[PDB]
């Protein structure tokens, strides 16, 4: 018998995003190819199968700094940090191959999905 | 607010 | 140019309440009337303008325990809780009045008018 | 998915 208020999941997102763009309560920095970003451990666990694996190790979860494989990009990463806060996501023919690529390592399955529809359409 |  | 995923805030919120009820990464012990809340604090940010006061605090940003009012309710803070993270509301007949108290305590815009308007309606 |  509950009642639902439609817009309560997006404005919750909303906040988190200002928290992290005023770099409140983050208490992670993931290094990719050198460059760093600052993130909430609970949002990128919430978002990434690889994540949620990382941060639910008894050793990793207490680790400030993780560093991702050298073959991701930093712009692909960027992109999916991006759309892990806003719901947004900034997909272009030009950085289509490393967004999937990112997506997948970081198994972010609807993102996955939606760039090999993408790639599909331009055979 | 909604009957979900 | 950005494409969006529908139902990636719901996801967010549903994968954060999954952490919340498996208590993977809660930082903080909400006391209230000696009844104990454990959550995320950037969840309660996120709902709250009272715990977004109290965590953009330097000095409060580091406690691990916050003691609420003695006058707030603990049934009307766990009904607000829940709907912190899951976006439903669990109004009763007898539990409006301290779910309204609470919800003008905590900052719940949203929350406030709903039961300011159901309120209204048995008059 | 959908256009913004
Ligand atoms: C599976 S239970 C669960 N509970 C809590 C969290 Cl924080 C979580 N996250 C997570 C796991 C796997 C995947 C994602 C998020 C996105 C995706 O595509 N795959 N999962
Ligand atoms: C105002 S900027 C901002 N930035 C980040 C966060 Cl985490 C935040 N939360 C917050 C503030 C006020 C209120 C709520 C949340 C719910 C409500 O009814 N009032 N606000
Ligand atoms: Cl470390
Ligand atoms: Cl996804
Ligand atoms: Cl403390
Ligand atoms: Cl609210």
């Amino acid at each position: 018998s509950c009642i639902q208020f439609t817009r309560h999941a997006s404005d919750v997102l909303l906040n988190l995003n200002r928290l992290r763009s005023r770099d409140i309560l983050t208490d992670v920095v993931i290094v990719v190819s050198r460059e760093q970003f600052r993130a909430h451990k609970t949002v990128l666990m919430a978002c990434s199968g690889l994540f949620y694996s990382i941060f639910t190790d008894q050793l990793k979860c207490n680790l400030s700094v993780i560093n991702l494989d050298p073959e991701i990009n930093p712009e692909g990463f960027c992109i999916l940090l991006d759309f892990m806060y806003t719901s947004r996501l900034n997909l272009r023919e030009g950085n289509i191959m490393a967004v999937m690529a990112t997506a997948m390592y970081l198994q972010m399955e609807h993102v996955v999905d939606t760039c090999r529809k993408f790639i599909k359409a331009s055979e | 607010w909604v009957i979900p």
